[PDB]
Parts: structure tokens; C-alpha cells; sequence
RNA sequence: UAAGGAACUCGGCAAAAUGACCCCGUAACUUCGGGAGAAGGGGUGCUCUUUAGGGUUAACGCCCAGAAGAGCCGCAGUGAAU
RNA sequence: AUGGAGAGUUUGAUCCUGGCUCAGGAUGAACGCUGGCGGCGUGCCUAAUACAUGCAAGUCGAGCGAACGGACUGAUGUUAGCGGCGGACGGGUGAGUAACACGUGGAUAACCUACCUAUAAGACUGGGAUAACUUCGGGAAACCGGAGCUAAUACCGGAUAAUAUUUUGACGCAUGGUUCAAAAGUGAAAGACGGCUGUCACUUAUAGAUGGAUCCGCGCUGCAUUAGCUAGUUGGUAAGGUAACGGCUUACCAAGGCAACGAUGCAUAGCCGACCUGAGAGGGUGAUCGGCCACACUGGAACUGAGACACGGUCCAGACUCCUACGGGAGGCAGCAGUAGGGAAUCUUCCGCAAUGGGCGAAAGCCUGACGGAGCAACGCCGCG
RNA sequence: UACCUAAUCAGAAAGCCACGGCUAACUACGUGCCAGCAGCCGCGGUAAUACGUAGGUGGCAAGCGUUAUCCGGAAUUAUUGG
């Protein structure tokens, strides 16, 4: 459950070591996101050169969290951190790796250049 | 790379760190048991020195340790016994 | 001195500071870092071209261009010969040699070369200023 | 074969089995001329510390022994 | 082992050998322990040979084994004859 | 108390968090005393082997402390309170 | 004796002092204008940047088992494999390194060494497997795992054997040395021949040669606006392990050790023979050739091996680049050419093992981008137009 | 492929820089402190051997000049040698 203000790791090499949100983009008073939705974010922490620089602010979506997600057969997938890609306002990535593992709700989401691009897929 | 000689090298070369692995543990086997024969005086000394001597000398013979290794392990056992 | 303090203290040398130092450094893109080379001539990118007064006891109207070369480097370059086709964006080839009344103007960009027309009615001296044998 | 041989002067018997000997010589100028005094400091074995601070002794050099002597102690002569 | 080989000293075709007491992992025109003589094979008709007599029987005592070529220049001074009659 | 962690609010008010002992580290700045417990790291249970120490002494024995090993057990060993 | 040239410029004019500039010789040069030839050389100095594509390390069927395959019993091949040797050489680069790295001179009574040579003694006796092959499965490749057989100079167990180790008696500090007289325990092969033996495989001892290893004296950049550096540090005592001495490592003792004769730190750099310049003293430089060192995309590690902690070997991590059925896999031109990039700037994706050298083989032979030659460039020297 | 031997043709084979003094090589024309040249001294303001061109000259020549860097000249780190 993503709200505003929440610190969320980068799992790409984007530049982005680390991020914050502000919105969850999909309606007027929506409050939280979890794995295949949208959010507004200004980096925190970057890595010397990258594409994207400190303070910026940018489109980027959720890879993983630690609330996690319930299938439609009763199963839960969770993780053990929150997680984010930046993208380039095409359902795209801005860097050119992915790191850590990714769930499988991406893939309905048409973020298949992050499914692809993805140590696992889950 | 991958020239034919050097692929070929890599199954001997296990095969060989298979049979010499194998051979030097049972010599330090043979050695620890030797020494710790001899510091407490046990009746069977002897010939576990003479069997840690016998390990010791055919793997200097298979190059496992070199030859003045040997000796140092040798001259050390018989030195205590 | 004497041969005590001449052991002690042994004859230093003055350095010897070489005319022309944007010929002597080199860049490195991949480590962002400024090398020593030496070169005979250095290409650059012309930024600004227009015409510079002299130095007083002399009066005339003389034609520079400020280049910044191979390295990060941005000097000022003399244009010899009469007429020159040299604008903004113009890829140059500067040698050394500095102009004595222009002041601030160290170098001396190669007539005849990559992107730098040679001198239209020259005859007699065609090595320098450029230009081809006529006929 | 022989093994070099100096002759110098105890400046350190602060160390059991162990002494430093100052074999002071002369190296020359290579563009003036002037022969300059300069000193070299060798740390010496002797089993029996029998050397104090002050005597010339003898020193010859040997196999490595510690981290950094390379010489035993052969003659004492002076007694200061 | 040692060899006892020839080592190429000549411009562009015109090749001039040195008669050398060498290692075999050294380089043709490195590394070497002695000289023994010359070999000019492109001199007037027949090609002049220069060899010397002493060092040569001593590396053959000591192990030394010559080349192809070395082999026929020691010939034709007799030095594997020589050689061959010290049993 | 799930996930988030000052987004509440005039203001982190309140609450939460650090806390003991031992070892290692500690900056700028200074009136040279300080800053300073600065910051920032690591350990603490139990059993056994071993064997220094000095305290009363006639000695047994009684006190109060050390060091090195080898184990054992729990999610957690200044297992609570301060 | 074989070797030493100056000139311009401060002033109204002068003599000093003093700086600036020029005339000379050079270069791995580049650029501009020109350009006939030949012979010797030289040719990525920058990005130790990234690499498309071809080749740069194989050989021995006389070590031996093949589904072997197959002239004509089958010559011959190696299809494929086991085994031996080689892949640690040769070739490349100068990133790192201010160090016993390099040069020079020594020492090792603190040291290893396959092949090669010589001398001796030998090479006895048994055993169990497994490649290849057949047949089942997996997996998208890469490959992997089951059963059933088969050899060897493959492997293993006993016999015997040294100057091997332990205990014994008869110098230059650690000692060295060769007699003694006991104890334990250390091997091996066959192949192709000729009438038992020859050749070349082997094993053990010695020596020689070769190649490595370590230690030491001296020499070897700049900065003091870099002054105090270290705590295995420095010495000792034990133990370990190393081819070998040694804080090389670990415990326990002591507080030691280096330093204005420049400890330490920072920056820079492969070193040398040698090259350029100079009358010389000196100053600058470290292209081609040769010796040494270090490195192989970056970083750790060991295995095999006489020798590697290994450029065209292995494992792991990292950064890249590629394949994938998403589970997983492959790669490393600072070898020769060549491409992209950077740059002012540096070449053919050539022929041949004909010679010399190297590996393997009894040899014929095979491999060799070493090398010998060709292609391009006035890049240089020389010679002729 | 060097290389040699026969025919044949002066035919297919020169350019670059300088000329004020250092420093070998001077006149005319164009311009008129402009255009321009320059290593230094400096030149160019209607009669420039200093700029551009033309003749001539001189230095080299399959090369000739410029730039980059080192030594010399520099006794301008002087030990020789302040």
C-alpha cells in the first residue's frame, strides 16, 4: 500500500539510487498503489553521472512491495521491500538493466519492456 | 578461445586433481594419526609411523609435495618417535 | 659558492616556460582528464571570427578567430593572407606562433587546410597561404 | 668464496641478540669532486650480547636473519 | 636443451649466420651462452665457414646437440669426426 | 497494531526511539580548560577445560579480580525493573 | 693538438650589467606547395578505448582400444577417443611499479631444475577399472545423467633398490665433509627390429650443462609551502610451512625499529645497453634492435604441471556485448591483418614454410601471422637521374 | 624477381623558399599607417630593395618551408667556467 511520502528503492540503473512519490496517478483522491500502477516521484539519491539527476521529477511504477499482492486462486506473492522503475512516459524504461526480481501483474499492465528486461518474473 | 588441446586439458586435469586429492588425504590421514600415536606413547607407534612414512615417500614420488617436503615430515616423525 | 656549499646545495637550473602551452596538452573524454602531448598543430572549432585593433605604434585592421581546440582549451588565433572564408562553426587547424601587435593572440591558423581556403591570387610564396600552383 | 666484511661502531644494544653498527665511509662527488662522509647502519647478530655502545667491532654478513639483519658479530676489540 | 643453432645477422637477402651455443626457448636472435664461429653461405661459390675447435668439442662433451645445418658445418671441419672418435 | 513514516500541526505538543557495563574510535571550533559520553562501530547467556593474580594465613580455607580455549541453548543473553 | 666563430636589441651619444631574439644540429614527426627512380631502414607516440571477420599451438596409429573407415587379408587415414609430450616457448603491450624493478659487483656452508649429456644399478610379480563403442533418458542450446562391454607406455597393490630420512661412533657463526653400523620406508614399459640381441621408452642414484630463486655493497626523479613515521612494527623464544633463510605466519616476551646523510607523504615514471646534442665537462631522451621486469577486459583463487597462480587454460565476483522455449548459456585482438573511435598523425583483412629457429614424431612429415618475403606511405639515409 | 644483352627516343622526369640588417640574392609597378608583413630590430601615412605582383638574383633540390620538442650558441647555475 503506496501512499505519498513513501521512500521507495530504484531497481533499474536509471542513475536513481533511491526515491520518494507525491501522487498515485488514477483518480481524484486515490491514495495508494500497489505492483502495476503509476506514481510521480523526485529522485533522492544518485549515482554519479546516469541519465537521471537529484532532484528531478518523474513518471515511475512499482515493481514490487512489501504488502503485496493476492492472485485471482488465493494465492499472495510478497516481497521484502518497496521498489519502483522510472519510465519515459511510454510504459518504458529509462535505464537499460532491472535489478531484483519483478511481478508477473506487470505483464497485463503492457509494461513488457520491464517484464522482458527482468531478472524474474513472478 | 577453445583451441582442441586446451579442452582436452581440462578433463585431465580434473581427472588428475581427482586421483591426487584423494591421494594426499590419506597420506595426512596417515601422518596425524602417526604423530598422534607418538605423543601419547600408544602400543601401535610404530607401524603407523612406518605407514606415514610409506604415504609420505610415494607421494613425493607422484610429485604431490615436493621431495625436501617430505623429508621435513619424515625428520620430524622419526625425530619424536 | 664554495665546493661545501656547492655539495650541500647543488646548481639549480631555471625552467624553461615554452610559448604556445594549448599545443602541449592533449584530452582524454573517457577519463575527463588533460594529457601532455606536444603536438605540432591542434584542430579546433571556430566561435567567434571578426577583426582585432593592433597594438599602438602600428594601425591596422587584423582578422582573428577564437578557436577552441582538440582540448578544452578556447584561444585566440591569427588569420594570415588577404582573404579568408572563415564564419562561425568552422573546423580550423592552428599551428603556433604568436602575433606581436595583436596581444592575447598566440597562434596562427594554417591557411590551405582542412575546412581554411588558401590566399585567392598568391604566386610567390604558396607554401605558407596556402593556394595551389596556377596553371 | 669469502662474504664481505665491514668494521663500524655500536650506536644500539637496546635489543637482546641484536646490536646496530655504524660502518661509516666515503662516497665521492660526481661533478665536484669533494669526497663526502656518509654512513650506513647494520643490524648485527651476536648470540651473546657481549657488545655495548661504543665498541668498533667486527661484523661479516650471512644468511637472513629477522626481518632485517643480515650480519653476525665476529671480533670485539675496543672496550670504551 | 641446449642447442648449438645459427643466429640470421644479414640485411635483405643477404643472410650472414653466427655459429652460437643457445637455449632452445631463447629467441633466434636473442638470448645466447656462446659464439663458435660463422657460417656465410651466400659468399663466392663455396660458402665460407669459420669454426672454432675448443668450445665446440666442450658443448658437445657437455650435452649440446646440433641443428640440421650446425650438423654439416661441423663436418666439413671434421669437429663431428673428432667427436665421434672420443668414445 | 498491517503498509507508509511528520503527509498531522502554528509548532514532531504528546507519544515513540537511545539508555547499563567493556573494548575500539571521535571532527570543525577554541579563551587551549574544553568541545566529548561528541559523532560512529563491536560484545555481554550458559557449561566445561585451563591458569594467571593481591587479600587476610601457620596452613587448610575464606574473600575480590584476570587471561586463553573448547563446547551448549533460545526468536532474543545488561532476555524483567531501573 | 684534430678540438671551442658570433650578431641584433635599453641611450641625445658611451661603457658596463642584464634579459629577449636569431644564425647550427636533430626527430617514430605533422602540415603547406611540389614530386622521377632504386637500395637499405622506419611506420597508432593519442583511447592498457571497444572490437565485425579470417588465421596466430599442435603432434605422436612404431604407446592403443575402436561403431572404426577403407586399398587389396585388408596399405593407408583419425573419421572420433584414451594416453605422452608440448600449450609457462615463440609473439604483443608499457597499464602498474620510485622497488634489490633495473645496471654493476658479489654471496647462497638458506636454494629448486622437465627435456639434454655421462656414469652406474636395474626394469620383478599381480590386480581392478574406464574412456571410445552400444543403448536409454533429460535439456531450447551449452551440455548432463543412467545401465552393458573394451584396451593401453592409463591406474592401483606387493617384491627388491641408493649418497633418500632417524639413531650411531670416528669452520667463516648457523658449520661443512666422508667413513661407520643399525632401523623404517621409496621404482619401472613397453613399442617397432634382427637372429639372445640392436634401437628408443622407462625407474633410481649421482655429477655436468641449462634455466630459475633468494640475499647483500654501490648507482639510480621532483617537491621540506611533505617532518616525525611504524606497531609484525623492531628484536627474541617456540611452533608451523617454504624448493629455501627470514615476522613468511601465529602465540608469548621486551620496546623496540627508521628519520635533515630527507623516515613518511604527494606527483611523475617501466629500467638498461643505447640515441640526440656539446670541443669537453655536461644537458635531454628511453621509437625500431638486444638484456631484465611487469601485465593480458577489471579484481581474487587455486588445479594440472619440472616449471603457471597461466594472452588464444579452470572457478568466482564485477562492468559490458550476444543467444534463450526465461530455466539457463557464450565471449575477451596490449598475437597477425583488419574495423569503429580519439587524434595533427602512423600501412595489406597478402604469399610461403624455399632458408633460420621452435614444438611433436624413429623419420617421412605436420603446425608455426615466429620468421623469410611481397603490398602501401619522400617518413628518413644513401645513390642515380 | 635482381642482373646482363639487342633496338628506340632527348624524347616521359623541378620545384620550394629568400633578396633591409643579422644573412647569399634588387629593380619596376600597384597600394598608401589601408591592404597587409614580421624571429628581433621593426615596415606600410602617393618616389617600401620590409606589403602584393612582374623580371632578375641567390640558397637548396625530389625535395623545399612552417609548426611542435631537445641540446648548442647561453660563461644565462660559472666543477671545468660567474
Amino acid at each position: 500500500m503506496i501512499q505519498q511520502e513513501t521512500r521507495l528503492k530504484v531497481a533499474d540503473n536509471s542513475g536513481a539510487r533511491e526515491v520518494l512519490t507525491i501522487k498515485v496517478l488514477g483518480g481524484s483522491g486515490r491514495k495508494t498503489a500497489n505492483i502495476g500502477d503509476v506514481i510521480v516521484c523526485t529522485v533522492k539519491n544518485a549515482t554519479p553521472g546516469g541519465v537521471v539527476k537529484k532532484g528531478d521529477v518523474v513518471k515511475a511504477v512499482i515493481v514490487r512491495t512489501k504488502s503485496g499482492v493476492r492472485r485471482n486462486d488465493g494465492s499472495y506473492i510478497k516481497f521484502d521491500e518497496n521498489a519502483c522503475v522510472i519510465i519515459r512516459d511510454d510504459k518504458g524504461p529509462r535505464g537499460t538493466r532491472i535489478f531484483g526480481p519483478v511481478a508477473r501483474e506487470l505483464r497485463e499492465g503492457n509494461f513488457m519492456k520491464i517484464v522482458s528486461l527482468a531478472p524474474e518474473v513472478l | 578461445a577453445n583451441i582442441k588441446s586446451a579442452i582436452k586439458r581440462v578433463k585431465t586435469t580434473e581427472k588428475a586433481e581427482a586421483r591426487n586429492i584423494s591421494q594426499k588425504s590419506a597420506m595426512r590421514t596417515a601422518v596425524k594419526n602417526a604423530k598422534t600415536a607418538v605423543s601419547n606413547n600408544a602400543d601401535n607407534k610404530n607401524e603407523l609411523v612406518s605407514l606415514a612414512v610409506k604415504l609420505v615417500d610415494k607421494a613425493a614420488q607422484s610429485n604431490l609435495i615436493h621431495s625436501n617436503k617430505a623429508d621435513r615430515i619424515k625428520s620430524q616423525l622419526m625425530t619424536a618417535n | 659558492p664554495t665546493i661545501n656549499q656547492l655539495v650541500r646545495k647543488p646548481r639549480q637550473s631555471k625552467i624553461k616556460k615554452s610559448d604556445s602551452p594549448a599545443l602541449n596538452k592533449g584530452f582524454n573524454s573517457k577519463k575527463k582528464k588533460f594529457t601532455d602531448l606536444n603536438s605540432p598543430q591542434k584542430r579546433g572549432v571556430c566561435t567567434r571570427v571578426g577583426t582585432m585593433t593592433p597594438k599602438k605604434p602600428n594601425s591596422a585592421l587584423r582578422k582573428y578567430a577564437r578557436v577552441r581546440l582538440s582540448n578544452n582549451i578556447e584561444i585566440n588565433a591569427y588569420i594570415p593572407g588577404i582573404g579568408h572564408n572563415l564564419q562561425e562553426h568552422s573546423v580550423v587547424l592552428v599551428r603556433g606562433g604568436r602575433v606581436k601587435d595583436l596581444p592575447g593572440v598566440r597562434y596562427h591558423i594554417v591557411r590551405g587546410a582542412l575546412d581554411t581556403s588558401g590566399v585567392d591570387g598568391r604566386r610567390q610564396g604558396r607554401s605558407l597561404y596556402g593556394t595551389k600552383k596556377p596553371k | 668464496n669469502d662474504r664481505k666484511v665491514y668494521v663500524g661502531k655500536v650506536v644500539s644494544d637496546k635489543m637482546d641478540k641484536t646490536i646496530t653498527v655504524l660502518v661509516e665511509t666515503y662516497k665521492t662527488h660526481k661533478l665536484y669532486g669533494k669526497r663526502v662522509k656518509y654512513s650506513k647502519k647494520y643490524k648485527t647478530h651476536d648470540e651473546n650480547n657481549s657488545a655495548k655502545l661504543g665498541d668498533i667491532v667486527k661484523i661479516q654478513e650471512t644468511r637472513p636473519l629477522s626481518a632485517t639483519k643480515r650480519f653476525r658479530l665476529v671480533e670485539i676489540v675496543e672496550e670504551s | 636443451a641446449v642447442k648449438i643453432r645459427l643466429t640470421r645477422l644479414g640485411s635483405k637477402r643477404n643472410p650472414f649466420y653466427r655459429i652460437v651455443v643457445a637455449d632452445a626457448r631463447s629467441p633466434r636472435d636473442g638470448r645466447i651462452i656462446e659464439q663458435i664461429g660463422t657460417y656465410n653461405p651466400t659468399s663466392a661459390n663455396a660458402p665460407e665457414i669459420k669454426v672454432d675447435e675448443a668450445l665446440a668439442l666442450k658443448w658437445l662433451n657437455d650435452g649440446a646437440k646440433p641443428t640440421d645445418t650446425v650438423h654439416n658445418i661441423l663436418s666439413k671441419e671434421g669437429i663431428m669426426k673428432k667427436f665421434d672418435e672420443q668414445k
